[PDB]
């Protein structure tokens, strides 16, 4: 859904757990959206 | 890093690798007791007593001959970051020093990266080698990326009203060549083309819409546009 999705490497389970517009992929790490 | 290539070995003596929990960041030597990174990599505010800084690395995580592992005894990141608009996004890390003030032990692969005071321009890191990819690179990447002007990074079907004073968008439209995550904090340094007589650091990777895909160029932290702060907290 675009936005900004900040560029650290963090593990993730949820999508709180990463910054800005970033979720949580399918890979266990935050990355950018849809 | 998206569509780099092996860094060399003795190319990247400035770069700093920051671990902590469960999350990665990058930043840059640019005084002996110095790191500049993002300021989003402290968002959740961590201890200074969690982070590991190690200079001199070739590979991530791995503990090498000439590598340097320090603490970091405090941080600063600069006032006004906002988790929201992610503008001012750069932070400042102290690392520790001995009782005669030295902190990394400079070397042939540990040298910190000169300020800024036809411009070839490159991007490294240890991150996604692919937009959403499975594990961070193991060897340093890196990737030549232009310059690209403000009007066309603030396009609206670029990054729009996003690109804020403090920002800087580097990179091709037509993609395939960008940070991703995982290279956070790290340098984005350029040296002029037509004399190549210093390499200067002037953007920190900070964040972007996906990594190497069209119309959506890396977004960096103007390290001149910062440089005042830089120099008044340390």
């Amino acid at each position: 859904d675009g936005g900004i999705c900040p560029r650290i490497g963090r593990l993730c389970r949820r999508d709180s757990d990463c910054p800005g517009a970033c979720i949580c992929r399918a890979t266990r790490f935050c990355g950018s959206g849809y | 890093v998206v569509g780099g290539l092996v860094a060399l070995r003795g190319a990247h003596p400035y770069i700093a690798a920051l671990y902590w929990g469960h999350s990665f960041c990058a930043g840059s030597l640019i005084a002996p007791c110095w790191v500049l990174t993002a300021a989003h990599c402290l968002q959740d505010r961590p201890a200074p007593e969690d982070l590991t800084v190690v200079l001199g690395q070739e590979r991530r995580n791995h503990s090498c001959e000439p590598c340097q592992t320090l603490a970091v005894r405090s941080y600063r990141l600069h006032e006004a970051f906002s988790p929201v608009s992610y503008q001012h996004d750069l932070a400042l890390l102290r690392l520790q020093e001995d009782a005669d003030g030295s902190c990394a032990l400079l070397s042939p692969y540990v040298q910190p990266v000169c300020l800024p005071s036809t411009t070839l321009c490159q991007v490294a890191g240890w991150g996604h080698q692919f937009e959403g990819a499975e594990e961070y690179a193991s060897f340093l990447q890196e990737a030549q990326v232009p310059f690209l002007s403000l009007e066309r990074c603030s396009a609206p079907d670029v990054h729009g009203s996003s690109i804020l004073p403090g920002m800087l968008c580097a990179g091709f439209l037509e993609g395939g060549t960008d940070a991703c995550q995982g290279d956070s904090g790290g340098p984005l340094v350029c040296e002029d083309q037509a004399a190549e007589r210093r390499l200067t650091l002037q953007g920190i990777i900070s964040w972007g819409s996906g990594c190497g895909d069209r119309n959506k160029p890396g977004v960096y932290t103007d390290v001149a546009y910062y440089l005042a702060w830089i120099r008044e907290h340390t």
